[PDB]
This record gives C-alpha cells, structure tokens and sequence, in this order.
C-alpha cells in the first residue's frame, strides 16, 4: 500500500507488533518480580554474613 | 599500571575497526561488534585520563560519538534502544560531568541536574523521535499562491521503514530517560541522613514514572516506565548494604515486597488492570494528580537545592 | 475564537478525510479483484481450459474481445469528483494541502493486468525485435482464443 | 450584518504575478506548523490520531508551569530583600 | 499524423510496450509468452 | 474626527513603509512595527521602574 | 562568511524549521530591546534617583 498521510502512514505500518498490552504481559511482569525478589533477599543475607555477623 | 590502559586501547581500535569492516556481509554479527565495542572505549578514554569526576567526560563523549556514528550507519533495525540510550545517557552525563568537573558541585546539584534531565527527556520524548526519523516535514503554504509539488512516489515508498526507526527511537529514548531519572534519584537520598524534600523528590519522580505509563502502547515502552521504581528499590538497597548501614535494608525490601504484593494481585485479577470498569471521575481525579505530581516537582526542586536560600 | 477552536476543525476535517480514504480504498479493492479474475497471468491458462470457465466470455459481457498484455496503472475508473463552489475564496492550508495530497496518489490504482482491448482496433503493428514481438502476439492471440468460443471468433496465420 | 469581506485571490495573467519572493512565516502557517507536528508526535505514542484529547502537550505545559511558578517566586522572594 | 486510437503503432523494449505518441510506455511490465508454453496451450485445449 | 478615521491613518502610512523596505504591500506580517514597538518597550521599563524606585525611597 | 559562501544552503532562510527562524525573531526583539534600560544603568541614572 502507499499512503501519505503521515498520521495514518504512522498509525498503520506500526501495526506488525502485537504491542498490545493486554492481560499476557502482566504475567510475565509478576513473576519476574518475584524471582528478583527472592533472589535480592537471599544474596541480602549472603553479603550480610559475608561482610558482618 | 599503564599497561592496564595500552591493553583497552588496542583492543578497543581492534573492534572499532572490525565492527566497521563486517557491515557490508553480516549485517547481525556487525552489530553485536557494535554494541559491545563502547564497554571498552569508554575504559580507555576514562582510565587513559590519569586521576581518580575529570575523566568521565572524555568517556562519556566516546560513548557518544561511537554510538552517534554508529546508528546512521546502519539498517532499519538492530540499532535498537541500545544505541540512543547509550547515546542520550551519555550526553547528559557529559553536560553534567562538565559543570563538576570545571567548576564545585554540592554533589547534592547532581542528583537535581539528573533527575531534571531525566524528566525533560522523558516528557519531550515522541518529538525527539519523529525528528531523529526524518519524516516528511510538511509543506504548509502561504495564502499567495506558491502552490508546491505533491511528494514524489520515491519517499512514499520509503516510509515503512522510517515508522519503524521512529518506534525504536522513541523506546530508547524513555529508556535512557528513566535510566538517568533513577541515576541521580539514587545519588540523593542515600549520601547521608538527608533532608525529606529529596524523599518526597524520588516518590514524586516514581510516582510520575509509575503514572505515565498509561500514555504510551508499545509494551517495552510501558514496562521500562513501570520498572522504575523496582530498580530504583534495589539500587537504594545495595547502596545502603555498601554504604554499611543495616537498616533500612529491610525496609527497602518490605517496599519491593509492596511493590511485588500489588503486582501480583494485579496479575491474578484481570478485574483491577481494565480501565473501562472504573469511573469517569476518577480517570479524570487521575488525570489532575499527574499533571499536579510533576508541576510541583521543579519548585521544590529549587527548595531542596537551595537556590531560595542564596537571596 | 483563538487556535483552540480552529484546531478542533481541522482535527474534525482530517478524520472525515480519514473515513473516505478508506471507502475509495474498498473501490480500488473490488476493481483489482474484477481485473484480476478476468486476465489471468500468463501462466494459469495453462490450467483454464479444463474447468467451466473456458468459454466464459461472451458478447453482452463488459470483457469481450479484450486482450490483456501486461500490468501498469488503470486509472480507477470511479469518479472522485468534489463540490467545489468558490471563486478563488482562500480554504484553510493544512485541510486543503491534505485533501489535495489526497485526490493524486488515491486516484490511479497501482500495477493492474491492462487491456489490449481488440474490438474497436481493426488493425494491430507492432515494432522491435524479431521474438520479442512473437511473444507478445502468441500471448494475447492465446488468451484471446481461451476464452471466447471457438464458433464466435477466428484467426488466421501467415510465415 | 456587518458585511464581512472573506478573503480572497484570483489570477493574474500579466508580467507582476511572479514577482515577490518574500519568505516571512504568517501566524497562521507557525500555528499550522505546530498543529500537525503535535499530531504526528501523537501517532508514534498513542496509536489513534483522532486527537480528541492529547495528553503529552498536558505534561509539557505541566512542567512549563513548574519552571514559571519557580521563577515567579524567585523573583517574589527576591524583592523580599 | 498523430496515430489514430484504432490501427496504433506499438514498439516492444525490455518489458515495455511504449507506444506511439509524439514516449508514454503504456505497459511498465510487459506480459510475454514462450513458445514451447503456447505449443502446451495448444496440446491441452485440443481436448474438448 | 472618529478612530475609524485616525485608525484608518496610521494603517496607511505603515503600508507605505512596508513598501519602501520590505518591497510587498501584503501586510501579512510586518516585522518593522515589531522594530517599533520593542525599541518602545524598552523606554516604559526604564520608565515604570524609574517610579518603581523613585517610590522605593517613599518609605 | 566563507562558509556561508562556498556552501548555498546556510543563507538561504528556507531551509530552516518552521519554529527555528521563529525564535529568531524573539531573540532579534529581545537585544534591541533591553537596550535602553542597560544604558540607564551605565550611566548610572538610579544613582541619582
């Protein structure tokens, strides 16, 4: 296709990214929290003792 | 002793030149050559200053330069956020090293001069992209009679790839923006038992952060907005356990705790993150608090930094 | 009365441009589809003349005696015509600046399967190289005996 | 009513209807240009370009107002002394 | 004398079929046949 | 003598101006009266706060 | 000057932005504008009053 309004030629060729945000993403966003909290407590405790008592 | 520095020399003009030469027939590995050749260009021009910041400056402008001419020549994509991120990141730093290193700084002006440029690059960010894009500009005429050409079909048929780069440039650009709205943010609060305009100030700035992310649609975009406050949650936490303190440690972990808490309740629940379910009145109650957040952000700005106080 | 108002006007008379940009593009989509179906390249005939749609052209059909020879851009024969009522009055810049950008590039379809239309020719000469032009003519004599009746039409050969 | 004269142009078919070349941008064509550079800008962030209502101009009008307040009691603290 | 519409002149470039006129291709990708292909045309549609 | 009369005047004779200089009787936009009024400007400053401070040591 | 004059397209006003040869109309009306009051500070006319 060609267009030339930039607005449409913006709002339609950036369709070939299923950006949609959608309720797929908020999985991924939780557990990888998650994980990096574990994680953070446990090295926490790690250098706590590894520098101090 | 210099050897350490004739070492990152050679071997940062190696990939320079080697990442430069592969262009034309990978096209992929020239950009990972790419992408890795400023971790060691900014050592040599950093370390190559002799001193202990002086040194940064000549750094950072190597990481910009490297990064500039790098990402026009280049395809469409795989220029990705990296590159500008690198690049904007790198500017700003530079403008900031420059004041402290000609001149003293409070090194609490720092963390202001961060966290402002984060916000002016956050908030000025589409823009910056549709003009790093080059798109079209528009061809407005005057009430006389220049009547202009229509676009020829050749930059009709180039733009595709134009709306892609814009994409790219503008993730990049949000992300360099946070990244500096959390490089300084960081630099502040945890120097030493310091005033609470600076906690209200990183509240504040996350919660403008945490609160323009339902601007934007490309999902990379709304998580690095959103992930803000969690790096700066852990930055605060291993500052402090470095800064040998002990005891808001926890506490910092009790916040991440609220922050993974919510984030949870929100994953389960696809009954709290859709926004037709609420109400009119508070998507506009919201709207009010966002712009009011970062309104008061600059004069209390100016407060905690003490330009009130020299008249 | 300031540029607020006048920027929701032009916000409004860019959508509406929007909405029609679109229907024309539906028009363009039927028209191709239609050229497409009845010229088919110069490979699918191969497949033709088995199935019902051999002898599919007939005299009260808007396709008849048409030989196609290649693709470039018809002209989409709809029609586009605006109302316009003015003596040289003076119309906004960024309305009519898109509007004009519009009525050129949205109204010649792009690369169609053309027509060498036969019926009102009476005489045919081309010019050039030797197998060159054979091609061409057993192309467009081909898919003109395809489709047409054997009892409807004739040819005749001399070399 | 008042008997407005709407603007007009016609041709000129003669020698002086060629003859200006002066480049001196007119209010109109600067609030154009404004116009469609924060129409463009709002089609590579929000995905719809109906503009009905545009919030990144609200934030950087927000941060504007942030910078004016701030010089505004700068200088009303100023006189101060 | 400005050829007619009917009875044209038509000459034949790599892909064009640029007619007559005054240089107005009037085909930009020109279909073209090979014979071996028309002689299978031939073959097949002999049947019915 | 009305304004319409005396906003009339000063509108023709800055037509004129813009003739000799600017070599277009379009008027769209006229930079030589923005040249009047900034060099203008600049005196009212001096003159508001040359009260300002005259009243200043009114205390 | 000289490279304003070996190179066609740095004095040309046209192939500026639209809101770039803006501003620099506000800074060609702020200079002249100022002017006078700075006067009256070199000369030292608040002196007196």
């Amino acid at each position: 296709r060609i267009v030339e309004d930039i607005a449409d030629a913006a709002v339609i060729f950036s369709e070939a990214r299923r950006r949609q945000w959608g309720p797929t993403h908020i999985a991924r966003g939780a557990a990888l929290a998650l994980i990096g909290l574990i994680l953070v407590g446990t090295g926490l405790s790690v250098a706590h003792r590894v520098i101090t008592g | 002793d210099l050897l350490g520095q004739f070492i990152v020399s050679g071997i940062a003009l190696a990939t320079v030149i080697a990442a430069l030469a592969v262009r034309n027939r990978s096209a992929v590995l020239a950009t990972s050559l790419a992408v890795t050749a400023l971790v060691p260009v900014a050592a040599a021009f950093a370390l190559g200053v002799p001193g202990d910041a002086p040194n940064v400056l000549l750094a950072a402008a190597g990481v910009a330069a490297w990064s500039l001419i790098s990402m026009a020549g280049s395809p469409d994509d795989r220029g990705i956020a990296v590159f500008t991120a690198t690049a904007v990141t790198g500017v700003g730093v530079l403008l900031v090293a420059g004041a402290a290193s000609l001149w003293v700084i409070s090194s609490d002006v720092i963390g202001c001069a961060l966290v402002l440029l984060g916000l002016i690059v956050t908030v000025q960010a589409a823009q910056l992209s549709a003009m790093w894009a080059r798109f079209p500009l528009p061809v407005i005429p005057a009430p006389g009679d220049p009547t202009p050409a229509a676009r020829p079909l050749s930059v009709l048929a180039d733009l595709p790839r134009r709306v892609r780069v814009s994409q790219a440039h503008q993730t990049g650009v949000i992300a360099a923006g946070v990244l500096l709205g959390v490089a300084g943010s960081v630099a502040l609060v945890s120097s030493a038992n310091a005033s609470p305009w600076a906690w209200y100030i990183v509240v504040a700035a996350a919660a403008g952060a945490a609160l323009r992310a339902r601007v934007w649609d490309s999902a990379a975009c709304k998580a690095w907005l959103l992930g803000h406050s969690y790096l700066l949650a852990v930055a605060l936490l291993v500052a402090f356990v470095i800064g040998d303190r002990y005891q808001a440690a926890l506490w910092a972990l009790a916040a991440l705790a609220v922050l993974v808490l919510v984030w949870i309740v929100a994953a389960l629940n696809p009954k709290i993150a859709s926004p037709d379910t609420y109400s009119l009145p508070m998507r506009r109650m919201v709207g009010f608090l966002a712009t009011g957040l970062d309104a008061s952000l600059i004069p209390v700005m100016a407060l905690l930094v003490g330009l009130f106080s020299l008249v | 009365m300031r540029t607020e108002e006048v920027d929701a006007e032009r916000a409004d008379y860019l959508r509406y441009l929007s909405v029609v940009r679109d229907n024309v593009r539906a028009h363009a989509a039927e028209q191709r589809a239609a050229l497409e179906w009845s010229h088919p390249e110069p490979e699918v005939l191969a497949t033709i003349p088995g199935t019902r749609r051999q002898w599919e052209r007939d005299p009260r059909d808007r396709d008849f005696l048409v030989l196609r020879a290649g693709r470039h851009d018809v002209p989409l024969d709809a029609a586009l015509k605006v109302k316009d009522t003015a003596d040289e009055i003076d119309l906004e810049p960024v309305a009519h600046s898109a509007l004009r950008g519009l009525l050129d590039v949205q109204r010649t379809v792009r690369d169609a399967p053309t027509g060498l239309d036969v019926a009102k020719l009476a005489r045919i000469t081309v010019i050039g190289e030797a197998d060159e032009a054979r091609a061409a003519i057993r192309a467009w004599i081909a898919q003109a005996v395809t489709w047409h009746d054997p009892t409807m039409l004739g040819v005749a050969l001399a070399a | 009513d008042r008997r407005s004269f709407s603007s007009r142009t016609p041709v000129n078919e003669n020698p002086d209807g060629v003859q200006y070349r002066r480049g001196f941008v007119t209010r109109h064509q600067v609030s154009g240009w404004r116009f469609v550079m924060r129409r463009i800008a709002s089609g590579v962030a929000l995905h719809d370009t109906r503009m009905l209502v545009d919030p990144l101009r609200t934030q950087s009008r927000a941060v504007l107002t942030g910078a004016l307040i701030l010089v505004t009691g700068l200088v009303g603290c100023f006189i101060f002394s | 004398q400005y050829p007619d519409p009917e009875r044209p002149i038509l000459r034949v470039a790599d892909g064009r079929i640029e007619r007559w006129q005054v240089w107005q291709p009037c085909v930009d990708v020109a279909d073209a046949m090979s014979a071996a292909e028309a002689a299978h045309i031939a073959r097949r549609l002999s049947r019915w």
